[PDB]
């Protein structure tokens, strides 16, 4: 995957 | 008035989430970055499949276009930037220094530097040319979710799930401006360089005079509470607000009034990035996991 499509937190 | 965007293309071939969609200042080029760690070009008037750039060890959360339309940047989990060069899809440079995922980037106007955002917590300051560090900014007490260049280069402005937008100068790195009133997903400049739109993960837009610290504009309306979704100006035809929902539609607003003047149904996961042409009234969206495409929009004002 890749943070962006991820949810954003910590 | 109202614009009138209807699909003209659905682009298909990316094998995980998009991550984020940009057109080349040129107008030519759509670029998107991907979780399946591959950047993907293709043609802004015919949606035509153009080229595949690959080297990234981990998935892409962001890429952006130099001015000049001929380099790219990409930000990845693998932890460094890539540059790369559009034409023959070599990788250029590769920046490392982040601690952690890579989040966010763009070059400046006069596109000598590059500004990234991370996980680490960290807004970096990159030489084009050599590719190395020249600022490590401890910008922020949690993820950096966007950094933008203002129209000259001189300002950065920074958002992160910390709840802060701060606004940098570029030559000295000291931060000069705190909005400091929820995660802030994403921020940018406006395109004369006077505004920032900020998303906050509490389903809201909201158009700041950073000078002045006031909010003048809130949009609302949209599904905004995970992801860390693109916002834009539209100003080729009417001066619209754009942006992505979690409920898989575009949204777009009339800056001035506020009110919701379209939404674009058709995809089937949350639209994490939308992206403005330059020149024509032409929209780009994509999707995640579940839709894993971009479509092209197109409208008459």
């Amino acid at each position: 995957g890749a943070a962006r499509c991820r949810v954003f937190s910590p | 008035v109202k614009p009138n965007y209807a699909l003209k293309f659905t682009l298909a071939g990316h094998t995980k989430a998009v991550s984020s969609v940009k057109f080349s200042p040129n107008g030519e080029w759509l670029a998107s970055s991907s979780a399946d760690k591959l950047i993907k070009i293709w043609g802004a008037y015919d949606g035509k499949f153009e080229k595949t750039i690959s080297g990234h060890k981990l998935g892409i959360s962001d890429v952006a276009w130099s001015s000049d339309s001929n380099l790219l940047v990409s930000a990845s989990d693998d932890k460094t930037l890539k540059i790369w060069d559009v034409s023959s899809g070599k990788c250029l440079k590769t920046l490392k220094g982040h601690s952690n995922y890579v989040f966010c980037c763009n070059f400046n106007p006069q596109s000598n530097l590059i500004v990234s955002g991370s996980f680490d917590e960290s807004v970096r300051i990159w030489d084009v040319k050599t590719g190395k560090c020249l600022k490590t900014l401890p910008a922020h007490s949690d993820p950096v979710s966007a950094v933008h260049f203002n129209r000259d280069g001189s300002l950065i402005v920074s958002s992160s799930y910390d709840g802060l937008c701060r606004i940098w100068d570029t030559a000295s790195g000291q931060c000069l401006k705190t909005l400091i009133d929820p995660p802030v997903s994403f921020v940018k400049f406006s395109p004369n360089g006077k505004y920032i739109l900020a998303a906050t993960l509490d389903n809201t837009l909201k158009l700041w005079d950073y000078s002045k610290g006031k909010c003048l504009k809130t949009y609302t309306g949209h599904k905004n509470e995970k992801y860390c979704i693109f916002a834009n100006f539209s100003v080729t035809g009417g001066k619209w607000i754009v942006s992505g929902s979690e409920d898989n539609l575009v949204y777009i607003w009339n800056l001035q009034t506020k009110e919701i003047v379209q939404k674009l149904q058709g995809h089937t996961d949350v639209v994490i990035s939308t992206a403005c042409h330059p020149t024509e009234n032409i929209i780009a969206s994509a999707a995640l996991e579940n839709d894993k495409t971009i479509k092209l929009w197109k409208s008459d004002c």
